[PDB]
């Protein structure tokens, strides 16, 4: 069922017990797990957080706590696919799912009991009718019905996508509570824009979530807060900036930055010999010294960063880059620290991706999660700095990839794999940052390519998972276009392929388009990827 | 005595504040407090205080003393005299960060406030500071400090303290 | 005695057991009714309701006078177990109706520490010595309170020609009056009975 | 632990032993019923609830009657300060914030 | 509009009452409404884009009510939203007639109430649907709600040499509808001006003027107007001046904010609500006569809403009844023990009228002790005469 009110039949029902949280690993989870966690401390609920970043372990860790917690809260994690099925609860325990990820299944949906949804309804959500998907001439009418089941449940369940920010669902609970709190808003602000860099929502929604959080941090500047008399200076202010599209450039130089970000370094081509050159006219063009570009940002002259927002729009529009502009925010503390809610976002997922083999997967959340909160700013000046790493190691693929041309068409999808021993393969080994490579990757190759069929064709994208097992993480991308809704069928296409060849296929990760193979089992598997999509 | 016991001790100090809930009177060991009715002022101790700060469940007002005008005044006679001055509390730094840190939002020109509290920290720890250089040299048998806080004096008391026992032992060791 | 004044007694007390160089003169009675007022606190917040905020800062008072019972008993066992010989000697010669420094539980503890110890120095080494050399008395080995020790302190009651001795030299000898309020720098010798019988409070 | 009981001598565990017993018994003769546990509150008490986090995979920890918690490495409780402080202090727990 | 500040501020108090607080701004960053709660129980913080450029609003528990002056395109809009609802469509709007405007409005037990520009009132239920409507005996100055009672006060007529001419309407809209005052003058200190109207928590009407004295309703003595309380007199420097934001009547206090140098109180730093003891302006007030008397007095008077309350079918705990009883009679057997020391006993007569026999028998019993015979014996006679009328 999906919950009507956060309020009275969640939050209030919980309030008096013993909560267990389980988190995906990703950073719209932890902020919506930060908010979670601080309404709980202010008010003495016993929670137990436990991380999370696939089915088996979600279901390893349910195995183990189940008899101790009936209670339960999902956050990213669960809403589409059957949790009665995968976990197998007892009928008394209550399963509260906070999860971004569409379409809700119907199980989940129609499941009145046990399974609540703290979804909110006014989603872009088409769930089938119940009579449509729960139960001589008689036979016939049976048949014809299951034949209306089936082709329905395709139809709902072909592609999947995002909903709102679940950062933002559990940030409505707190106003709603009325114990939203500026860093609240602030772990809001950070969920959505997690969703916006990785792609997940379209930029109409994201504007529209923008659109609302405004509203909400000019309530609470003018909380406490007018143009005559202000706070400390020490006190953390919220800033709506409609500012620039490139990564993490109020940290670096800007030359960096403008080399790094996806946008224009797929605009430009800066993989190839020709880029620098390219890149070269546009400084030229806006007349910033080459000398000043390469120079730290917060060590450029002042007259020049004055106006370099509209500099950099007013080019990027004769050059071609026409949303250089984006709608953001920007948090202040003390007198120092300034940040993009776009540089938290990469400085927390490289904290959580980071490559370093210590400990584990939980104990590079736990530095993640850690880093969202000002008492741990080192961490999060360390994250920014693990940024840098990966987005150099990003550009770095992608421009191997698009020169030795592994980017190859195979009719109906473009595919590409990432082989053992080459250059910082380790760090998209992961799932997540694989995810986030194929999508730069793609824009990259888009850009890139004249043929305009090619243009418009999804990319599958495979690297090595583990040698000892050999297996391949394998992950399917849309058509990176500019008016993409940000559906994707790779989900269903992957589990029918895998079927259809009866491969090995874990289906580990929770974005069904995310897959592990045995990897002697690629070749036909990917065969019938292309006899599927045809 | 650690710091933080003498912020423990400072906690016991009386500061007002304006609930957002409705609660009767309790009637606590130490002594009862309240009603708590929404809107209104009601004095607590300073450790329910910061902890209903951190619960949202409160605002806090700033003591009279905090005022940029009292403040500059207490610091410039600080300043002025050659001994402790009386301070506003008996534990003025630690109501300072504790109320500043936790209610910096509630309490306006925190900045001026931080900085004057530091000032004064600052004359008065080189006034102790003075005052120990000045036992030691003249080989005084006490002092008198009458105006310290608990703080101040326990921040540099242990040192000079054993310093003092060693001289003692030190200028007494012909006693036959 | 009201309920708030105890609590300030025992921080007097816990004050006062911090800063004093030797074992102050127990005080069993608000040891005694602390913790009787604890067990009543508590028994009536077991009869309370939970997800109740009179109940949560009834526990933080508590939790609060709690940490200083089980600090200044704890500094009292430090002081006990730093001069277990001196002080079971001072209850050995302790006149009849002069306050004990030691609680009947204090001293059951330091007359078990003091036998353990001696035992183990015994098994130890000291069975093992020369037949002249096997007894050593802790009475001599453990070191005296140095009650020379200079303390800070603030007066609660005025007192008068209060004697400051500089050193060995008499001649260099004066007197002071400790105004109500007023804060001293001071051996802790010359300022014994005053803490004793409350006039000062140590700092 | 072992690593340092090691290092001890028979007779300093006989006394450690004889210490602990006294230091139970002295405990126990404060009140009329459970004593008092003066080896906690080490520290002055700041919050009635902390957020802890495991750094030892551990066993089942009780917290009151039926209710216990999975001491899992890097699993995260909020939890009674006092029921946390001696592990805590063993470094089973990391108090964070 | 009571506990309003004036609408050329950049940012601003609409409302401030018991209920909560309701802020409004208009700066380069938005134009916008703020509206919180003092208990967040009763609902949480809520923030609206001031689009339609609402300036006068009201609070209660039940709904916030907002409304606007008409422009020249769009007409003067009523716009309310009852949050405590059971429905979710929980917004409502009404538009005015072409060129009519709203000029005050108010807020009660599940009703509203608009005064416009054509000396029109107008009434809704809490859910929108438009009740009775009445003309104005003239231009409103300000109205107020309790329960269902309605407070208006107009310009009955043009003032003189510094002074306002101000009547006063006061209707009650229950099971039958009625008015209290039809059209009262309103009395005020000498060039004087109406600063804040409303009713005590416990449903007397109340005001205050630009002198700070306060007035309530005195349902006790044939619904006239009694001072309760002189702010100018309880303030640091007689300069400043209170600014009220409600009134109650047991505890006896009356809820107001110190303003430095000004009328009314600047929007930041948030100011702290001070509480002021009632005080009835009598003679020799400092002697034991006085203070016994001037207790006495204040209590009755208080406690007159135990009586409406009680008349109109609303609920009460007869422990404030008894408890009011108590105070008067115990503080009046004092104050005839103090007369009956000073041998007025006729004085002691004219103050035992005013208590129960059986109370009046222990001042018979007082009288008795030290021979006061002619006291006793004219205490028995009026115990006599109270018990033969009762």
């Amino acid at each position: 069922m999906f919950v009507s009110d956060f309020r009275k039949e969640f939050y209030e029902v919980v309030q008096s017990q013993r909560v267990l949280l389980f988190v995906a690993s990703d950073v719209d989870a932890l902020c919506a797990c930060k908010i979670l966690q601080a309404l709980f401390q202010c008010d003495h609920v016993q929670y137990t957080l436990v991380p999370v970043s696939g089915w088996q372990e979600l279901e390893t860790a349910f195995l183990e706590h189940k008899e101790q917690f009936h209670y339960f809260i999902l956050i990213n994690c669960g809403a589409n696919v059957d949790l009665l099925d995968i976990l197998q609860p007892d009928e008394d325990t209550i399963f509260f799912v906070c999860d971004t990820h569409r379409p809700v299944n119907v199980v989940n949906v129609y499941n009145d009991t046990q399974i609540k949804l703290l979804i909110k309804q006014d989603d872009d959500l088409e769930v089938p009718a119940y009579e449509d998907i729960f139960r001589t001439m008689r036979r016939r009418q049976r048949r014809e019905w299951e034949a209306r089941r089936r082709d329905i449940l395709f139809d709902y369940e072909q592609y999947e996508y995002h909903g709102t920010s679940s950062a933002m669902v559990m940030f409505e609970l707190a106003w709603m509570l009325s114990k939203d709190l500026n860093d609240m808003l602030w772990w809001a602000i950070v969920g959505l824009t997690d969703q916006w860099v990785q792609d997940k929502i379209t930029q109409m929604k994201y504007v529209t979530d923008v659109g609302v959080l405004q509203r909400h941090v000019s309530r609470h500047n003018h909380r406490n807060e007018d143009e005559e008399n202000t706070l400390s200076v020490d006190c953390t202010r919220i800033s709506f900036e409609y500012d620039l599209r490139l990564v993490l450039y109020q940290h670096w130089s800007l030359h960096d930055s403008l080399c790094n970000t996806s946008y224009t370094a797929a605009r430009f081509k800066l993989w190839s010999v020709h880029g620098q050159k390219r890149l070269q006219e546009f400084l030229a063009d806006m007349g910033l010294p080459l000398k000043q570009v390469k120079q730290k940002f917060q060590a450029m002259d002042i007259s020049l960063k004055e106006n370099l927002r509209e500099m950099i729009e007013e080019s990027a529009n004769k050059f071609g880059m026409k949303d250089m502009r984006v709608q953001t925010f920007s948090i202040h503390f003390g007198f120092k620290h300034k940040f993009l809610a776009s540089d938290v976002v990469f400085a927390t997922m490289s904290l959580m991706e980071s490559p370093e083999k210590d400990g584990s997967g939980t104990d590079h959340f736990i530095q993640a999660l850690d880093s969202l909160s000002r008492s741990n700013l080192d961490k999060l000046y360390h994250g920014l700095e693990l940024a840098k790493k990966q987005l150099r190691a990003t550009q770095q693929t992608i421009a191997s990839c698009l020169c030795t041309n592994l980017v190859i068409s195979q009719g109906p999808f473009l595919y590409c794999s990432l082989m053992e021993g080459t250059p910082d393969v380790m760090l998209f080994s992961r799932p997540a940052s694989l995810s986030l490579l194929s999508k730069h990757l793609l824009k990259s190759f888009v850009c890139s390519t004249k043929n305009r069929r090619c243009k418009l064709l999804p990319l599958v994208m495979a690297a090595p998972l583990s040698m000892e097992h050999g297996t391949v993480t394998v992950v399917g991308i849309p058509p990176e276009t500019d008016s993409s809704d940000r559906k994707n069928f790779f989900g269903r296409a992957f589990e029918k392929a895998a079927e259809s060849t009866s491969s090995r296929m874990l289906h580990n990760h929770f974005d069904l388009s995310v897959i592990e193979l045995k990897a002697e089992d690629r070749s036909k598997f990917l065969d019938a990827l292309i006899s599927l999509l045809s | 005595m650690d710091a933080a016991e003498v912020e423990f001790l400072a906690e016991k100090e009386l500061v007002t504040i304006i609930p957002n809930f409705s609660l009767d009177k309790i009637y606590l060991i130490g002594g009862d407090l309240g009603p708590f009715n929404p809107g209104l002022p009601v004095e607590v101790p300073l450790w329910l205080a910061i902890n209903l700060k951190q619960r949202q469940k409160c605002r806090l007002l700033p003591p009279e003393w905090m005022d940029v005008e009292k403040l500059e005044k207490m610091r410039d006679h600080e300043r002025k005299e050659e001994t402790f001055t009386p301070m506003p509390s008996p534990y003025y730094m630690e109501l300072t960060k504790l109320l500043l840190n936790h209610a910096s939002d509630n309490i306006p020109k925190a900045d001026e406030i931080r900085t004057l509290v530091k000032d004064m920290w600052d004359t008065r720890i080189a006034k102790l500071r003075v005052s120990a250089d000045s036992f030691v040299r003249q080989q005084e048998a006490h002092a008198k400090l009458d105006n310290l806080t608990l703080m101040e004096i326990n921040t540099s008391g242990t040192f000079l303290t054993q310093a003092l026992n060693h001289m003692y032992k030190l200028r007494t060791n012909l006693q036959p | 005695l009201t309920p708030a004044e105890l609590i300030e007694r025992l921080e007097q007390a816990w004050m006062n057991e911090k800063f004093a160089p030797e074992l102050l003169e127990s005080k069993p009675e608000i040891v005694e009714c602390v913790m009787e007022q604890l067990e009543h606190m508590e028994e009536n917040l077991r009869r309370a309701k939970r997800e109740d905020l009179k109940v949560s800062i009834h526990q933080m008072e508590m939790e609060r006078i709690r940490y200083v019972l089980s600090s200044y008993l704890r500094c009292r066992l430090m002081k006990i177990e730093k001069f277990f010989p001196h002080v079971l000697e001072k209850e050995k010669t302790r006149p009849e109706g002069e306050p004990s420094s030691l609680s009947p539980e204090e001293l059951a503890f330091a007359r078990e520490f003091m036998a353990n110890t001696e035992s183990y120095l015994k098994n130890v080494a000291l069975k093992h010595m020369p037949p002249n050399l096997q007894k050593v008395d802790l009475f001599r080995a453990v070191p005296k309170p140095d009650l020379d020790s200079y303390v800070f302190l603030r007066v609660r009651e005025r007192q008068e020609n209060i004697l400051v001795e500089p050193d060995t030299d008499e001649q260099r000898d004066y007197v002071i009056d400790l105004e109500k309020g007023s804060q001293h720098l001071i051996r802790y010798k010359t300022i014994a009975p005053l803490v004793a019988s409350g006039a000062v409070q140590l700092i | 632990p072992n690593a340092l009981r090691f290092h001890m001598a028979a007779e300093e565990m006989e006394w450690f032993n004889n210490y602990k017993r006294s230091l139970a018994t002295y405990m126990r003769s404060l009140g009329g019923d459970e004593g008092l546990d003066i080896t906690q509150d080490m520290k002055p008490p700041k919050s009635l609830y902390i957020e802890v986090r495991c750094l030892k995979d551990y066993g089942e920890f009780e917290v009151d009657d039926g209710t216990s918690v999975l001491l899992k490495k890097n699993s995260q409780h909020f939890l009674p300060r006092w029921k946390c402080e001696q592990l805590i202090r063993q470094g089973v727990l990391e108090h964070i914030l | 509009q009571s506990g309003s500040t004036p609408l050329h501020l950049t940012h601003r108090f609409m409302v401030w009452n018991s209920i909560g607080i309701i802020r409004c701004y208009n700066d380069e960053q938005d134009n916008a409404i703020d509206v919180e709660f003092h208990d967040t129980s009763i609902h949480h913080a809520t923030h609206l884009s001031n689009t339609l450029n609402y300036t006068i609003a009201d609070l209660s528990h039940e709904a916030i009510l907002l409304a606007c002056e008409s422009t020249d395109e769009l007409a003067s809009k009523l716009h309310c939203l009852h949050f405590s609802s059971w429905d979710s469509s929980k917004e409502w709007i009404i538009d005015l007639p072409q060129n009519e405007d709203i000029e005050a409005i108010c807020l009660g037990q599940g009703w509203a109430a608009a005064a416009t520009s054509a000396l029109l009132l107008r009434l809704f239920t809490i859910g929108g649907v438009q009740k009775e409507v009445f003309s104005l005996a003239g231009p409103v100055v300000s109205m107020a709600g309790h329960g269902e009672q309605l407070f208006i006060v107009y310009h009955r007529g043009t003032g003189f040499d510094g002074d306002q001419c101000l009547g006063v309407q006061l209707l009650e809209l229950g099971k039958k509808k009625k008015q209290i005052l039809h059209g009262d003058p309103l009395p005020l200190t000498r060039k004087s001006y109406l600063a804040w109207i409303g009713f005590s928590a416990e449903g007397t009407p109340c005001y205050v003027d630009s002198e700070g004295i306060v007035r309530m309703l005195n349902r006790g003595l044939g619904n006239t107007w009694t001072p309760i309380c002189n702010t100018r007199e309880h303030c640091k420097g007689k300069s400043d001046h209170y600014w009220v934001v409600g009134i109650h009547e047991n505890p006896q206090q009356l809820r107001c904010i110190p303003c430095k140098g000004s009328r009314f109180p600047p929007t930041l730093p948030r100011p702290a609500v001070a509480i002021l003891s009632f005080k009835l302006p009598y003679c020799q007030i400092a002697t034991e006569k006085g203070q016994m008397e001037e207790q006495f007095w204040r209590s009755v008077i208080f406690h007159n809403h135990l009586d409406y309350l009680a008349k109109n079918g609303y609920e009460y705990e007869e422990s404030t009844k008894n408890q009011a009883t108590k105070e008067q009679q115990e503080l009046l057997m004092k104050m005839l023990a103090l007369s009956c020391k000073l041998e007025r006993e006729f004085r002691c007569v004219e103050l035992a009228d005013l208590m129960t026999q059986n109370a009046v028998n222990l001042a018979i019993k007082y009288a008795s002790r030290s021979r006061k015979l002619i006291l006793a014996q004219k205490l028995s006679e009026l115990a006599v005469e109270k018990a033969a009328e009762l």
